[PDB]
RNA sequence: GGGGCGGUCGCCUCCUAAAAGGUAACGGAGGCGCCCAAAGGUUCCCUCAGAAUGGUUGGAAAUCAUUCGCAGAGUGUAAAGGCACAAGGGAGCUUGACUGCGAGACCUACAAGUCGAGCAGGGACGAAAGUCGGGCUUAGUGAUCCGGUGGUUCCGCAUGGA
RNA sequence: AGUCUUGGAGGUAGAGCACUGAUUGGACUAGGGGCCCCUACCGGGUUACCGAAUUCAGUCAAACUCCGAAUGCCAAUGACU
RNA sequence: UGGUGGCGAUAGCGAAGAGGUCACACCCGUUCCCAUACCGAACACGGAAGUUAAGCUCUUCAGCGCCGAUGGUAGUCGGGGGUUUCCCCCUGUGAGAGUAGGACGCCGCCAA
RNA sequence: GGUCCGGUAGUUCAGUUGGUUAGAAUGCCUGCCUGUCACGCAGGAGGUCGCGGGUUCGAGUCCCGUCCGGACCGCCA
């Protein structure tokens, strides 16, 4: 025999997106290139990097990247011209 | 409801910007001013 | 029969033991205790039935401390059922006891009849107990 | 104004010497005396914050403003938006031509009158009335009348405990 | 007393609040002004060294007026300023009043400096 | 976890997810098929929720006055990230909720999706600096074909028109 | 490409209560049962009989984190392979 | 003593105590610039009567907050066993809530 | 065991959708009528919405779970 089941309703979700840093530290860049994907401004904008609609940081003038801790807890990119 | 609408100019009938717009706040003809392409230059845009 | 009044969520994963307790190694309110030594679960019924084979017995003696709570509660489908399609509904409350964590802890009572007592109590758990007491 | 001399004069030198402060510019003073107004609108009848508001600046020197309820609340059916009370603050020239009123003929004017509030202090200095009648100097055109509802008066002072208000309060001129 | 913050303190966070848009670099330093009860200062600072090049106050040592924190002090010492930077030229600046509202006395200096010609 | 029946089919948030990214199940929890001529842009100015105490109509809460108060409150909405140097709240002006674009880069089977400094034409704001190519960031939406409507300095079957 | 060195993001194991919840005892009291009377309990006197709020101590969490590795990952420098 | 910057609060919060001729700040009154969705506290306005009371600036302190390795452990990379939902041995590696204590400020440049 | 319905005055049904109002008969109570009763005629009270939790300025009327019943399905070897 059998017994039936339903209703889980849960199998659902949305197709996520990539986020993440894809600039090394010390890592030589190019101007208008992608430095964190974030979601929020989880790491604020140093000098030479600006800052997307959507909260993207992206290198202003082609160099070497360099993270750098911001206050007691924020961090903060920038880009050191060469 | 918001309602897709088309502007239109009084300068000049070439016109093409879109907007959309609720028409229990705006019933009326709704105006706006902005840079219209062939005329070069910034002028009143009404709606169709 | 201690029923936790409300939860975040009635379902979630039944986690792994490893390691000792993190805390409540030790006595830290009675004269004595009962300490587990392997790690498993703990039921509504184990600690009410320890309970009352505790306090019945001890009558006007003194007082018995509990130092659990089966926040945790666990899930079963029903009964004759192809399994999946949907986590079972939850029927039961657990407390995890990893080893070194010490149940119950009696105060005010002579040695010996603690003693025994928490030795009957012990059989009430499916899990191998040592005798502690406070330094 | 007179008041306020009065108070230049002799009202400060005395509780200077009263109280021993080593700065005379410490002295307690009244800082401002504000009104607030409320209407059980939510709406009850719109024409009662209409009334109020132009009643109320006959009985000050100047406009009030309409207070902007905070937060809606169904208890009343007081929907966030539609407005209750009216707020003018008084201070300056002004606060002191206020009081000379009040101490004068506003009090002795009431239906009926006996030391005013023993303990109405907050604990800092700061001290409130609740009057219940509009009846403050005589010459309001008091037959236009319609609702009874008096003012709730705040007195406002630098004062930095109770007991140096309470004493100020005497010379000032209040009953208790 | 009736907690009244400090007129200076709250100055400082409106201060704070235009400092954070600007800032004044080599080659473009930044004006900066002191609208005090008594005195008007003026300083033209360059952020990244961290040092002034050239001040101005209404209590300098010379062209004194009874004045001493009035517009006409202010368009004294505006010109005074913009003289300051001439000797050591730069014929630019960024603007920042100090946290302050550009109506009066800020206004008389931004008017002298302008007119004795620091091109903002 | 045989079919049937039940349930689901696209998109967005989190956990499962094993400290880069990615990662399934008829796994565990929610939401979307919009809304806003201001809830946009810009200049300028502040600051919260709750509590205690006095105050009437009026209390547990209406509206006042003091004090405490790192964020408990808010942020159009569902979660997360992030926000009191405002991204929260208020006022004036304004329509950049622009056109032509776009060095580079992310994401990617393809189709698509995303950010983007910088240039020119004209603006809006502000004295200026300088900001503005829609919402505080992520959902609020679909191929091609065919047809409708507006502009066309394009072609229009001998030529001129259609 | 591997390894050595340097620098990065990353919040898991672990740990913990600083937040969100769960949660055990002591102290304490607001407020409730507690009958008597005066009586509309006005209030007193009223059991630890319950009992919110605080503070001392204590235990938990995939959708809690003031913290936080080992590894793995992304690069720079040079050195050997 | 003022102004204005950088530094993780080792800078804060508290508790006490000192200052002001000059500097600063409270103060004085809205006459005209400007303003109070009501107001000269606030905005600006033009002085200088009196006051260090507060602000501000200095002296002191471990009550709170903050910072903080040493040896332990828990965890864990890589190997090896065991009666194996889990335990144990070896090369490293190294938790944090705990104390050793640091700290109730350090660097500037223009005007005294 | 699954899917879908509902649950309201003492009884039976609207409202239950209109998020912002609890209603209609019967019953019951008082009076009148009749010698008395019953019809009949005047008047009047009631539930505050199965239970618990949650969104919201506001839930009966929105969303969840629990109890209650009622409708349908539970098939192929």
């Amino acid at each position: 025999s059998k017994k039936g089941v339903g209703s889980t309703k849960n199998g659902r979700d949305s197709e996520a997106k990539r986020l993440g840093a894809k600039r090394a530290d010390g890592q030589f860049v190019t101007g208008g290139s992608i430095l964190y994907r974030q979601r929020g401004t989880k790491i604020y904008p140093g000098e030479n990097v600006g800052r997307g609609g959507d909260d993207t940081l992206f290198a202003k003038i082609d160099g070497t990247v360099k993270f750098e801790r911001f206050g007691r807890d924020r961090k903060k990119v920038s880009v050191y011209p060469v | 409801m918001r309602v897709n609408i088309t502007l239109a100019c009084t300068e000049c009938g070439e016109r093409n910007y879109i907007s959309k717009k609720n028409k229990r706040n705006n019933p009326d003809r709704v105006e706006f001013k902005k840079y219209c392409p062939r005329d070069k230059k910034s002028t009143l845009h009404r709606e169709t | 029969m201690l029923l936790p009044k409300r939860v975040k969520y009635r379902r979630e994963h039944r986690g792994k033991m490893r390691g000792r307790a993190k805390g409540g190694t030790e006595v830290h309110f009675g004269e004595f205790g009962i300490q587990a030594l392997e790690a498993s679960w703990i039921t509504n019924r184990q600690i009410e039935a320890a309970r009352i084979a505790m306090t019945r017995y001890m009558k006007r003696g003194g007082k018995v401390w509990i130092k659990i709570f089966p926040s945790k509660p666990y899930t079963a489908k029903p009964l004759e059922v192809r399994m999946g399609s949907g986590k079972g509904a939850p029927e039961g409350w657990v407390a995890v006891v990893k080893p070194g964590k010490v149940l119950f802890e009696i105060s005010g009572v002579s040695e010996e009849v603690a003693r025994e007592a928490l030795r009957l109590a012990s059989h009430k758990l499916p899990i191998k107990t040592k005798f502690v007491k406070r330094e | 104004n007179r008041l306020k001399e009065k108070y230049n004069k002799e009202i400060a030198p005395a509780l200077m010497t009263k109280f021993n402060y080593d700065s005379v510019m410490q002295v307690p003073k009244i800082e401002k005396i504000v009104i607030n107004m409320g209407v059980g609108d939510a709406v009850q009848n719109a024409k009662a914050i209409d009334s109020a508001v132009e009643e109320l600046t006959f009985i000050a020197g100047q406009k009030p403003v309409v207070t902007r309820a905070k937060k809606s609340i169904a208890g009343f059916r007081l929907r966030e938006g539609m407005p209750i009370g009216a707020k003018v603050t008084l201070r300056g020239e002004r606060m002191y031509d206020f009081l000379d009123k009040l101490i004068s003929v506003s009090l002795p004017r009431v239906r009926d009158f006996r030391g005013v509030s023993k303990k109405s202090f907050d604990g800092r200095g700061n001290y409130t009335l609740g009057i219940k009648e509009q009846l403050i100097f005589p010459e309001i055109d008091y037959d236009k009348v319609t609702k009874v509802r008096g003012m709730d008066i705040v007195i406002v002072t630098t004062a930095n405990t109770d007991e140096e208000a309470r004493e100020l309060l005497t010379q000032v001129g209040m009953p208790f | 007393m009736i907690t009244k913050t400090s007129k200076n303190a709250a100055r400082l966070k409106r201060h704070a609040r235009v400092r954070a848009k600007l800032s004044g670099t080599a080659e473009r330093p930044r004006l900066n002004v002191f609208r005090s009860n008594k005195h008007i200062y003026a300083q033209i600072i360059d952020d990244v060294n961290g040092v002034t090049l050239a001040s101005a106050s209404t209590l300098d040592k010379d062209l004194n007026v009874e004045s001493t924190g009035d517009t006409s002090a202010a368009t004294k010492v505006g010109e005074l300023v913009a003289k300051r930077a001439a000797e050591k030229g730069i014929s630019d600046v960024v603007f920042d009043r100090g946290g302050y509202l550009y109506h009066g006395r800020v206004k008389a200096l931004a008017d002298a400096a302008r007119e004795a010609g620091l091109k903002f």
